[PDB]
């Protein structure tokens, strides 16, 4: 498959007044790993991140064109973008290529810049949006991530517990996938700060 | 699908089954396959539902504008020619078997066939659709020059009943419509109103 | 046309003294179904030429329309000029080759007959643009069944009368009705003389079936 | 008062074409002579400063090994036509494997005649006529030929012809001295003589250019020394 | 009735009194043209044209102002000739396309409407100029009857029993209104047409001329045809003799 | 003067001045004559030279085996039209394998030339043509003007001082239909001759002849191939 | 046949003026007057919808038009131009909604419409719009009132007037109006500033009013306008 | 996916399930399949999710423009025409299967719209992988001129049939009731499905995840 | 599906002498196992010094022929002269290559005189690769004709035999002989044989009978 050509995993998780997004760090071509520091999570404003898994080229390209349109948005209007709005923007961007799609399944995680209410979502390769109140996953180890997230996720979690949960989910899901891993990175974001961590992970 | 049209003196008679299938499943067991193109011009559709609906709408539009611009009741041959043009020009992209029939103050009651190729021919009677195959013989041995309107009605009713009995892609209810200078008389034969034939026993 | 639908089979043609005769059954077949048993596959193209078509009937109707318009357009001028049979043949050749080269052919095989300036004309045009002249022509199964008979006669008596030609044509059509499963016992004969183009109505072929009683011995 | 570029005068002419003809009358004068031994083309360089390198002034160019061209008027406009002519000859060679006739090349360049206009045209079409007169000198199956072309598009074969500011005088002088049996030497000599007559500066080796095309020899532009040997015999 | 201060240089410009002078000038070009008349009776339509000969060097039947637009539709023009020919080509193409798309011969009123819309299209923009011609279309059918329409440079199209265009328009019309064409036959009409032409002709200002005559009716099975040399010369003789009174 | 500069502008009196000014371009060209018998069609044209050291302008062009033309006016427009006619003839032979009827070629020229007399920024063709042809209806001489109008002539002449030729031709029309080729070309040459002062006359240097007929493809004669025609004329003296 | 003039009809004068724009503004300052007031909890638009006969059906054409569910428009100047701009504005709003799935901010709509207006001052073969627009909107809690002129320039107002006597209406507004007004009081002073010009008996069918609170834009019923025109309610 | 629609005495009942699957894995347990077209017109969507989304949104937009211009409430025929013509133009490459229902000046109207552009006007329709079960329910228990609660019960029953008999369907039931003077966008109708209560606490305590790198970024 | 090509058979031969050129072909037009006609020669006179033989797909043969005619006329109009044989060869090369991605299914052999009056033969491939030859056979029976001509005209594999130039007489009887043998072994070759002789005098045409089976 095309999505499995580079592999990778991206997850987002809701908390109390916080939110989390994580991704593995492997960039490989089929069986061969090329790099272990590949960026799959991109800041789209303060307290608003997007996670892109799938074909590495389209990860980078979608990220870049997204930053393009986003910067234009934040210039024309005098405000940072709302999460729903970013989701609709990405959806539009992906559906523009309905018959020649980018091979990425984006995940959005952020807090409403006006309020603080956590928001998460995921989209098709052709931009079908899906919002949940618990978690979203995308990647070559989707079934694994689902398995972990359905068993670990509690509703009203505090930053530390959200962290531990999303970290264990990502680690244990990725460790049952051959083309995902070589490290995990987690952004846990709350109203006042953003914590970025790299997990101790297997490198095989 | 089984469609049928018979021409008589004062006008024409149209008949169709009501079964629309997607595979072996019946998406619609009560389809209207007799479609008004003008006040006294109808078409019988067969083939792709999307194709025939689209084409019929387009022809209705064109013919409406045409009739307004001429300030005259449109010719049946004209509607038939419009169908012919569309069905021939896009013959590789359409799957449609059409029967255009109606009345016209200039040439009276008329029936035209526009089969899948895009050719057009006038006929005394016309049949079309999957089920038509099973009633070619019957319709050939039962037809008779100079039928009355009610005779043509009973005729199409019988033929369609037989076809529907034999063809799996045909069935449901029978829709009839007589067209003449008088106007349009539509009726529906269902259940026991549908002609029955003695089934072999011993 | 990529997939022919309603089709007509063989078309026959033969030159004779001061004229040309063309024959074709009135059947439009839908695969193996004898669906439309009363259509003409012969067109009068002005007063000195005529056309017969095998293959897709819809494309034949299209060609009939275009040609008709051309003839009308020309006769509007009244400049004492008219399309010769050879000219119609040339045009048809160019058209078929053009459609062929666009990979969107007219699925027809056509026989053009004509009489002009004291000479008989008989031309064959393919759907690929293969065209030629000959004293006798037969499309489809006629090319396998009728043409050997026609040639057999014409290489023992090159000059035929109208009657000899008509008889020959009737015999050939009979053979076709015997051996072609997509023919019909109802045909037309079209003739060009200096008097113009005549299209004789529905003719039947007499058939013999005595060999039905030669089973055992 | 502004009118279209394709407007007729009540006399039946195109204003732009006529004004272009007028624009030629300011050009450097040029002389062509046709002869059974070859065709010669001579033109004054019109150096306006000692600081200007005169070798960068070419009013005579090679269209092909058997066809040369001398130009007068707006040289910038001439460059386009020259290139088009060369391309034309090369296309003809490519297609038919044989050289172009001088008349054919001339006709080709003449096809770009009244190909100007405002409305109903390509966005890369010419807005005005070419303000240039041309003299084609060549050798083919019909022998040595010489043709003349003006912004009207009308081209004609000529035995001896002058274009430029001193066109009339030079043409008269040519008429007085031309006969269909001259040698190439007499032709070149005559050309240089009349040129010296009409030129305002003193004729010398770095003041004009001269080129010949003979049946046995490809297009040749005369060197400085080769020019000196001729100017010697004034 | 004569304003020319830039208000008459384009068809995209109204005059302050609500007029388009370019169209009026084209009409004026029609007025300066030789006269052509057409008349409709109970079994068809007849056309007559006063074709002025500018030189004896021109052949008989040069510069015809009678056209075959369709096998059932004839056309008579007056005004700038080349324009008339172009409009004839337009009419022909319209009729052809109608046949190809609908299967039957185009109704005359419809052909008229179409060509007239085409003509009107040239009276709106500065990019093009109005047609310097007026024309008549004649036709006959058993299902429609005999029909005669007229179209002017503005794009106006009307149905007539009798009509005329060119120099002697009104005089010709006065001569026409004396006829009871609703009861006469084309046969009887040809003579009257030729007659009215010979009357209306001005032999002093205009030198020699040639008479054009066109049939279209039940006598011709609906085909627009030229009047035979016989009937033509008969009508001409009738005219010349009727001219001496 | 405000109805002078655009072809899309009618004058208040029903005229188009650009068309007429274009017509004036025909008169600026050297005279040419064309006449027909019942078997042959002949163009005769007075060539014309700038200076004595320049050859004489081509006046007769070949179009198709059965059709040739004589030009008068802008030579560029002449070559334009010539290429158009050639292409149309080629098209006709390609599609129908029969030569293109002369009257139809002419009609096509009319259609093509009418177009730019109605569009803004466009100009009429500044050239008049005489067309000699032969088809199924015999010989033909046609005349085309910048006004996009055309005429079927029995004989004609256009260009500078062509009124004289027009008069002469108008005198001897009744002879033409029964003349032989030599006599026809003779008459054409006389018609062309009357367009000159008594000082100058025809030569093998300033005359081009073009003939087409039932037994002869369109052919152009000039230089020494004209001599057999001229050497057979009456030295018309003042 | 037709193509199009490709040159500007609007050009700089030697004084540095875009004459056609100022003439367009002259066309605006000759039309029926309109008033707009932003009032803390809402916005009011009102205009003189004075017909020319009793034959005119005033229940057929409107001057106060909705653009979406939260944005409204009125104008001063030429009607047809306004109608064009209304269609265009609605289209723009819907494009925005299709891309962002979020109702268009009033300022953004104003900017886009203004861009369209600017095009017709520079593109070929066209004259500028003879219309000034007043645009009201509810977005992000706050209320919004903008004005866009034929040059394509726009301004945010607390309150303003356009059309005939717009200067005196403007002064009247500057004095007899200020912030912390409820929408009701704003409607009151709006009909009051329109009445400073409406020559004749100002009925419930002589003027048109539209409101914009955080419940959406809507046109006031003639009944409600009658109740307000009772110099009370 | 199981979507259905029915015509009752006072209007129209639309029904849908809420499961969204990617392959044979449930991605969404609470997907909204009932889309807003106009205040009086709604549309259930099966087939390619993105295509139904964009199609339905586009038509909603164009219809808002239409009603804004006309000043009247949109008709259902209009929605049907726009949808079917757009879909036919794309020759089935837009995988939108739709149940379109609404109330007009001419009354209640229910169409089913197929991705190729064919439509059917019927008193009851079903679309989706679970359409045959729902259709069975309808063909067994449908009568003309039902009352509101009866119709709601019938539709919810059909959607339930789909939910429990089709692997493509599941979770909750959404209804949308549209009458001449009421709009009941009940979401969801009734969730006949529940995750079983967690028997364990797999809660991880702080420090149980080893960290290699940390970086705190203060905001504002 | 649909194939725009069909093989129509036909054999073609051309020989170049010191002062002559022969271009010969059979007259049979066939398709599949049938005879379309027995009177359809593959030779076409282009100029008075040049003849071309075209074998293969008949539709392309016709089309190509007419294109060549039109373009000859065009060169004449444009240059006031006729095309030389070499010029026609080169032009043909370009015409054939213009269809590089949808070829004319035509094997062409040009035979005529150059400008020195000497015999010239040009052989082509369907995309316009062309060379000059002393003699060349193309078409169905090409492989039967070529080796004999290599033997009797090229004197290949012949020891102590005088290298006398080919006379017209001998060339003619050679052409007749090879076509007679080909008619025996090739089912596509037969019915009749047309020979075109090209010399300063012009173009002669001779017709010989072949067997009709």
């Amino acid at each position: 498959s095309i999505m499995s050509y580079n592999g990778g995993a991206v997850m987002a998780m809701k908390g109390k007044n916080c939110v989390a997004i994580a991704a593995d760090r492997r960039f490989g071509i089929q069986a061969q790993m090329v790099t272990t520091d590949f960026q799959k999570i991109f800041p789209m404003g303060d307290r608003l991140y997007i996670g892109l898994a799938g074909l590495a080229t389209d990860v980078q390209t979608v990220a870049q064109r997204l930053k393009f349109r986003l910067n234009l948005y934040e210039l024309k209007e005098g405000r940072q973008i709302k999460p729903y709005t970013l989701m609709s923007m990405v959806a539009n961007l992906l559906y523009e290529k309905r018959f020649g799609p980018y091979y990425t399944e984006p995940v959005i995680a952020g807090l409403d810049p006006k309020t603080f209410k956590p928001f998460i979502c995921s989209l098709d390769l052709i931009g079908c949006p899906m919002v949940t109140d618990d978690f979203v996953v995308s990647g070559t180890c989707a079934e694994q991530m689902y398995g972990m997230c359905e068993s670990l996720w509690e509703p009203n979690m505090d930053p530390d517990h959200l962290f531990e949960t999303i970290s264990q989910a990502m680690l244990n899901a990725v460790d049952r996938d051959a083309v995902s891993g070589m490290g995990v990175i987690v952004h846990i974001i709350e109203k006042d700060k953003i914590t970025t961590r790299t997990l101790k992970a297997r490198m095989d | 699908t089984t469609i049928m049209a018979v021409q008589f003196d004062g006008g024409v008679v149209l008949g169709a089954d009501s079964r629309t299938t997607t595979g072996s499943y019946i998406a619609n067991r009560v389809t209207d396959k007799l479609t008004p193109i003008h006040d006294r011009i109808f078409c019988c559709r067969s083939g792709s539902a999307a194709d025939t609906q689209a084409v019929a709408d387009a022809v209705t539009y064109q013919l409406g504008f045409h009739s307004i611009e001429l300030n005259e009741p449109p010719l049946v041959h004209t509607a038939a020619s419009l169908f012919k043009e569309m069905c021939y020009r896009y013959r590789e992209d359409l799957m449609a078997g059409i029967i255009i029939a109606g009345w016209d103050p200039q040439e009276g009651g008329q029936v035209y066939s526009v089969p899948m190729g895009g050719m057009m021919v006038r006929q005394s009677f016309a049949i079309g659709g999957s089920g038509s195959s099973y009633i070619y013989g019957y319709v050939d041995a039962t037809y008779r020059e100079g039928m009355t309107k009610e005779e043509c009605l009973q005729f199409t009713a019988n033929a369609l009943a037989l076809a529907m009995e034999r063809d799996g892609s045909s069935g449901g209810v029978i829709r009839l419509a007589a067209i003449a200078e008088s106007g349009v008389e539509r009726q529906v034969l269902l259940g026991d109103q549908i002609p029955k034939f003695a089934v072999a026993t011993l | 046309t990529q997939n022919p639908m309603v089709t007509g089979t063989s078309v026959l043609g033969v030159k004779f003294e001061g004229g040309v005769v063309i024959a074709a059954d009135m059947l439009g077949s839908y695969g193996s179904l004898a669906r439309f048993r009363n259509i003409s596959r012969i067109m009068r193209v002005n007063n000195s030429t005529m056309l017969g078509a095998s293959g897709d009937y819809a494309d034949f109707q299209y060609l009939k329309q275009v040609l008709g318009q051309m003839v009308i357009d020309e006769e509007l001028l009244g400049d004492g000029h008219s399309y010769s049979p050879r000219a119609i043949h040339s045009w048809l050749t160019r058209a078929m080759y053009s459609r062929r080269s666009k990979m969107n052919p007219l699925w027809n095989t056509m026989v053009i007959g004509g009489y002009a300036d004291g000479e008989s004309f008989l031309g064959y045009v393919d759907m690929l643009g293969v065209a030629y002249e000959a004293p006798s022509l037969a499309t489809g199964y006629g090319a396998y069944l009728a043409q050997p008979l026609l040639r057999e006669v014409l290489e023992k008596q090159p000059v035929l009368s109208q009657t000899e030609a008509r008889d020959l044509v009737e015999r050939c059509m009979r053979v076709l009705y015997y051996r072609d499963a997509r023919s019909y016992n109802r045909f037309q004969i079209a003739t060009v003389t200096e008097k113009g183009v005549e299209i004789e109505g529905p003719l039947s072929t007499e058939t013999n079936w005595d060999i039905a009683h030669m089973i055992s011995g | 008062y502004d009118r279209g570029v394709n407007t007729f005068s009540p006399e039946g002419r195109l204003f732009q074409v006529e004004y272009a003809i007028e624009a030629i009358k300011l050009g450097s004068t040029a002389i062509g002579i046709q002869t059974s031994e070859g065709v010669c083309l001579a033109v004054e360089k019109r150096i306006t400063s000692p600081l200007m390198e005169p070798s960068s002034i070419e009013k005579i160019v090679e269209i092909d090994a058997h066809i040369g061209c001398a130009m007068s008027g707006l040289i910038a406009d001439a460059k386009t036509l020259i290139d088009k002519a060369r391309v034309e000859t090369q296309n003809h060679w490519f297609t038919y494997n044989e050289t172009m006739t001088v008349e054919s090349v001339t006709q080709a360049v003449s096809n770009l005649a009244l190909q100007f206009g405002e409305e109903d045209a390509d966005p890369g079409a010419m807005s005005r006529p070419f303000g240039v007169a041309l003299l084609f000198g060549g050798v083919d199956e019909k022998g040595p030929q010489l043709f003349h072309m003006d912004p009207s598009g009308t081209f004609v074969q000529c035995d001896a012809r002058a274009i430029g500011s001193a066109s009339e005088g030079a043409q008269s002088s040519l008429q007085e001295v031309y006969h269909k049996s001259m040698t190439l030497k007499e032709a070149i000599k005559s050309s240089l003589i009349i040129l010296k007559q009409v030129m305002e500066e003193k004729l010398n080796a770095t003041n004009i250019e001269l080129a010949t095309v003979q049946p046995g020899q490809n297009f040749h532009m005369f060197t400085k020394e080769e020019l000196e040997e001729v100017i010697k015999d004034i | 009735s004569s304003i020319g201060t830039g208000y008459d240089l384009s068809a995209s410009t109204f005059s302050p009194d609500g007029r388009v002078f370019q169209v009026e000038y084209a009409m004026k070009a029609v007025e300066n043209s030789s006269t052509a008349i057409g008349i409709r009776c109970k079994d068809g339509v007849v056309f007559g044209v006063e074709k002025l000969v500018l030189s004896k060097l021109y052949e008989e039947g040069s510069n015809k102002r009678l056209f075959n637009v369709d096998r059932h539709v004839g056309m008579a023009v007056a005004g700038l000739l080349a324009d008339a020919r172009s409009l004839a080509d337009i009419a022909r193409e319209e009729a052809s396309n109608f046949r190809s798309n609908f299967g039957y011969n185009i109704p005359l009123k419809h052909l008229a409407d179409r060509v007239a819309m085409y003509v009107h299209a040239y009276t709106l923009y500065s990019a093009v100029r109005p047609f310097g011609c007026s024309f008549m279309l004649g036709s006959y059918s058993v299902n429609d009857g005999a029909q005669l329409y007229m179209i002017d440079p503005s794009g106006v199209s009307y149905g007539y029993w009798g009509c005329a265009i060119g120099k002697a328009r009104q005089a010709a019309k006065t001569e026409i209104e004396k006829l009871q064409m609703k009861e006469m036959t084309c046969r009887d009409i040809v003579k009257e047409v030729a007659k009215i032409i010979y009357i209306v002709h001005d032999e002093v200002k205009d030198k020699a001329f040639e008479l054009e005559l066109s049939w279209v009716g039940e006598l011709t099975n609906g085909r627009h045809e030229i009047v035979p040399k016989d009937i033509r010369e008969e009508a001409e003789k009738y005219a010349k003799e009727s001219l001496k009174e | 003067n405000q109805y002078d500069n655009d072809v899309t502008v009618w004058s208040p009196q029903g005229r188009i001045h650009q068309i007429e000014y274009a017509m004036e371009a025909v008169k600026q060209g050297s005279a040419t004559v064309g006449l027909k018998s019942k078997t042959h069609a002949v163009l005769v044209a007075l060539k014309r030279a700038q200076s004595e050291l320049a050859a004489h302008q081509k006046k007769i062009l070949h179009v198709d085996n059965h059709i040739g033309i004589s030009i008068a006016g802008l030579t560029a427009d002449a070559r334009l039209l010539c290429n158009f006619m050639r292409q149309e003839c080629l098209d006709s032979r390609f599609v129908f394998d029969r030569p293109l009827p002369v009257s139809r070629l002419v009609s096509l020229i009319g259609s093509k030339t009418q177009i730019p007399t109605q569009r803004y920024g466009r100009r009429p063709y500044g050239v008049g043509l005489l067309i000699a042809g032969y088809d199924d209806m015999g010989p033909h001489i046609f005349q085309t003007c910048p006004s996009a109008n055309y005429f079927d002539c029995r004989a004609m002449s256009i260009g500078a001082r062509s009124q004289s030729a027009r008069t002469y031709l108008e005198r001897h029309m009744s002879e033409f239909m029964e003349c032989n080729l030599n006599e026809l070309v003779k008459h054409g040459l006389r018609a062309l001759r009357e367009t000159l002062p008594a000082e100058q006359d025809l030569t093998t240097k300033n005359v081009s002849i073009g003939i087409v007929g039932k037994d002869l493809e369109f052919t152009i004669y000039d230089d020494d191939d004209v001599s057999p025609f001229l050497e057979g004329l009456e030295e018309r003296p003042q | 046949a037709e193509r199009g003039y490709s040159f500007s009809l609007t050009t700089f004068s030697p004084s540095g003026k875009l004459v056609q724009i100022e003439y367009a503004l002259a066309a605006v300052a000759g039309g029926a007057p309109s008033v707009g007031i932003k009032a803390a909890n809402g916005v009011v638009l009102a205009t003189e919808k004075k017909q020319k006969s009793i034959l005119y059906d005033e229940r057929s054409v409107h001057k106060v038009e909705p653009i979406t569910k939260h944005i409204g428009l009125v104008y001063s100047g030429m009607g047809p131009d306004y109608r064009v701009l209304v269609h265009r504005a609605r289209k723009l709003a819907q494009q925005y909604y299709l891309v962002y799935q979020e109702p268009i901010p009033t300022a953004q709509l104003v900017q886009r419409v203004a861009s369209v207006m600017q095009e017709y001052t520079q593109s070929g073969g066209v004259r500028p719009f003879g219309v000034s627009l007043l645009i009201c909107g509810w977005n992000e809690g706050r209320p919004y009132l903008f004005q866009s002129d034929p040059s394509g320039a726009y301004f945010a107002w607390k309150a303003t007037a356009m059309g005939k006597n717009y200067v005196n209406g403007k002064t009247f507004l500057e004095k007899r109006y200020n912030e912390d007004l409820e929408l009701e009081d704003a409607i009151h002073t709006a009909i009051l500033t329109l009445k400073e010009s409406f020559e004749g008996q100002m009925t419930e069918d002589n003027i048109e009013v539209g409101i914009c609170n955080e419940a959406g834009f809507r046109r006031l019923t003639p009944t409600e306008v009658k109740d307000y025109l009772a110099a009370i309610a | 996916t199981t979507i259905a629609g029915v015509v009752y005495k006072d209007g129209i009942v639309l029904g849908a399930d809420t499961r969204a699957t990617e392959g044979m894995v449930v991605a969404d347990k609470n997907c909204s399949k009932i889309h807003f077209i106009s205040p009086n017109i709604y549309c259930c969507g099966a087939g390619t999710a993105a295509d139904t989304d964009m199609t339905t949104q586009l038509i909603s937009s164009n219809l808002e423009l239409h009603s804004l211009s006309t000043g009247r409430l949109p008709r259902v025929v209009t929605a049907n025409r726009m949808l079917k013509q757009m879909l036919f133009r794309y020759q089935g490459y837009i995988g939108a299967a739709l149940v379109l229902g609404g109330v007009d000046v001419t009354g209640p109207h229910l169409y089913s719209i197929y991705p190729h552009g064919s439509t059917d006007k019927l008193p009851y329709v079903t679309m989706g992988s679970g359409s045959l079960a729902a259709m069975a329910v309808f063909e067994d228990k449908f009568r003309p001129d039902m009352e509101e609660e009866e119709a709601k019960n019938l539709v919810s029953e059909a959607i339930a049939a789909g939910i429990f008999n089709d692997l493509g369907s599941g979770s909750n039931i959404d209804l949308c009731v549209i009458s001449k003077n009421k709009l009941d966008f009940l979401r969801p109708y009734t969730v006949p499905n529940k995750k079983g209560t967690r028997l364990g606490r797999y809660r991880c305590e702080k420090g149980t995840t080893a960290v290699l790198t940390e970086k705190i970024t203060p905001l504002e | 599906r649909f194939s725009p090509y069909v093989f129509n058979g036909g054999t073609i031969l051309a020989i170049a002498g010191e002062d002559f050129a022969i271009v010969a072909s059979d007259t049979r037009l066939s398709e599949g196992f049938s005879i379309h006609t027995r009177d359809s020669p593959k030779c076409y006179k282009l100029t008075d010094k040049t003849v071309i033989g075209c074998s293969g797909f008949h539709g392309d043969c016709l089309t190509l022929t007419k294109i060549i005619e039109a373009r000859l006329k065009m060169y004449k109009h444009s240059n006031n002269k006729a095309m030389t044989t070499g010029a026609i060869a080169a032009m043909l090369s370009t015409i054939l290559y213009s269809r590089r991605f949808f070829p004319y299914y035509v094997y062409n052999i040009i035979g005529g005189l150059d400008e020195e009056g000497k015999g010239a033969v040009y052989s082509f491939d369907p995309v316009g690769s062309y060379q000059r030859d002393s003699f060349k056979a193309g078409g169905s029976a090409s492989a039967m004709l070529q080796p004999l001509l290599d033997n009797q005209v090229g004197f290949k594999n012949m020891q102590n035999v005088e290298h006398v130039p080919l006379s017209l007489d001998r060339a003619m009887r050679l052409v007749k002989d090879v076509f007679i043998s080909a008619a025996e072994r090739d089912v596509y070759t037969g019915d009749a044989l047309r020979i075109c002789i090209v010399t300063k005098e012009g173009i002669r045409e001779e017709t010989v009978s072949l067997r009709k089976d």
